[PDB]
């Protein structure tokens, strides 16, 4: 007996909180493993992991089970918001297009889904950058802190007003432009191509199934993921101030001064990244099913 | 219950060499890396060094790189400290501490056991 979006929006946050808490230990080991070497400069770890197996017999034998969602909570608040506002203004902006397959062609049907799924990444963006930002500060801040670095915050708020004090909005919505258009293009991607490829291939008793669901988000995710990375590489090379005037000279210098190839490096990380997005669409239309 | 005492250490001229030892007992001491700290008045704590629980890997500070060389024994449960080419500024109480191996802690400074230390002089 809610509004049609907040409806979704509660489905979206419930769907990406669940799937982040699944995907979590797996995301854990997968840290522990890559940043050994780090830890044992900053003396955080006394000898390597022989073995996947032997990292999770470890952390777990010590501190028990729940000790592999180490850091979710936070991971929680952050995707929480992130994707609730996605999928709350997905199926806003699909409604405000409202094209029809058989009554406006397929193309333009899909370009439906795509423009929707773009949007809706930019709205939220819009919304949660300077939060991500903020927390960011206040982390590293933290860090510093615990190393006995001298404190420049309280809290969040404290991030806020001295930020907008000093820089203004601007400060705290610090290198946006690539942001908005790497996350226009993957969720643009993301979105489209799940809603567009969906009942095309998930036909007869797999129109229900959710493993065909998760598999085709994952699929989704990975293609969408590699076609947004170029934008991501300049997006972190430009907040990498924490060298370059504007996307476009960053993009152009480092195709010119690299190579092409140089942008794509790193892609294939996002595999994991991409079973939690895949995870939150399936999980998403389920919780949809049993709704309504 | 488990104790770390330190042997070793008093005065001695610049330049000279010292061992320190640090006997465990009380625990399994194959199974724990070591570390080697000192304190000197007026000065905040330093790391010195640490090594694994099987005599594998050992780990050093930059202020005390190729000049101090740590060892172990795990028949006589004792973790050994070898301080060459002395300096004034080198004169702290050093102190041993105990960790298991293989536990992820929050810095260098998180052991489990700490000892209480061996006063360390150096005359110029
Ligand atoms: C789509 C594709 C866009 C694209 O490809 O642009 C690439 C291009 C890349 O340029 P760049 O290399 O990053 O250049 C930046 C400079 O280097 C310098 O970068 P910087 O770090 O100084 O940048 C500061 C950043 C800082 O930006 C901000 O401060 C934005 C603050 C927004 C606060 C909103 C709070 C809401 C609560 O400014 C921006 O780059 C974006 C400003 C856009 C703000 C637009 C917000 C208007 C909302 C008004 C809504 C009113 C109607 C509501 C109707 C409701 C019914 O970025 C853009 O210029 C497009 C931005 C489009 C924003 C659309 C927002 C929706
Ligand atoms: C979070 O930090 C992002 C960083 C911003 C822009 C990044 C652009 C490069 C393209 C990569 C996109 C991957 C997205 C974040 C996919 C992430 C996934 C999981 C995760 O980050 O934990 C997977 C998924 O849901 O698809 C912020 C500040 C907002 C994100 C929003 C509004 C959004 O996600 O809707």
């Amino acid at each position: 007996g809610m509004p049609p979006f907040v409806v979704d929006f509660l489905m979206g946050g419930v769907s990406a909180a669940v799937s982040k808490t699944a995907a979590a230990p797996i995301e854990r080991i997968k840290l522990l493993v890559q940043n050994q070497d780090e830890m044992i400069k900053a003396g955080r770890l006394d000898r390597r992991y022989n073995g996947i197996i032997d990292c999770f017999r470890r952390t777990t034998a010590d501190e028990g089970l729940m000790a592999l969602w180490r850091g979710n909570t936070a991971n929680v608040i952050r995707y929480f918001p992130t994707q609730a506002l996605n999928f709350a203004f997905r199926d806003k902006f699909k409604a405000m297009f409202g094209y029809k397959k058989d009554k406006d062609g397929y193309a333009k049907w899909m370009a439906g889904n795509l423009a929707s799924g773009g949007a809706a990444g930019a709205t939220s963006l819009l919304f949660v950058y300077s939060l991500d930002y903020a927390r960011t500060r206040l982390a590293n801040d933290a860090k510093s802190a615990k190393g006995g670095g001298a404190r420049q915050f309280n809290g969040l708020i404290d991030v806020y007003r001295k930020t907008l004090a000093s820089d203004g909005i601007a400060g705290l919505y610090r290198g946006f432009g690539p942001s908005v258009a790497g996350i226009v293009v993957y969720r643009g991607l993301y979105f489209g191509m799940y809603d567009s490829i969906k009942p095309v291939v998930l036909v007869g008793p797999l129109a229900n199934n959710f493993l065909a669901s998760f598999l085709l988000g994952w699929c989704v995710t990975t293609g969408a993921g590699i076609a947004s990375y170029p934008l991501d590489t300049v997006r972190r090379r430009m907040m990498m101030t924490s060298k370059y005037k504007s996307s476009i000279d960053a993009f152009r210098q480092i195709i010119a001064k690299e190579g092409v190839k140089s942008l794509f490096k790193g892609a294939g990380a996002n595999i994991l990244r991409g079973v939690a997005g895949a995870g939150v669409l399936s999980i998403y239309d389920q919780l949809k099913i049993l709704l309504f | 219950q488990v104790q770390l005492v330190e042997s070793g250490g008093g005065l001695v001229q610049a330049g000279d060499s010292l061992r320190l030892a640090c006997a465990a007992s009380g625990i399994t001491f194959s199974s724990y890396t070591m570390g080697w700290f000192r304190q000197a008045p007026g000065k905040e704590r330093e790391y010195i060094a640490r090594i694994t629980g099987s005599g594998s890997n050992t780990y050093y500070a930059d202020s005390v790189k190729g000049r101090y060389t740590i060892s172990r024994d795990n028949a006589k449960n004792t973790a050994y400290l070898q301080m060459n080419s002395l300096k004034p500024e080198d004169t702290a109480n050093y102190y041993c501490a105990a960790r298991d191996d293989g536990r992820m802690y929050q810095g260098f400074y998180d052991f489990e056991y700490w000892g209480q230390g061996t006063q360390v002089t150096v005359s110029s």
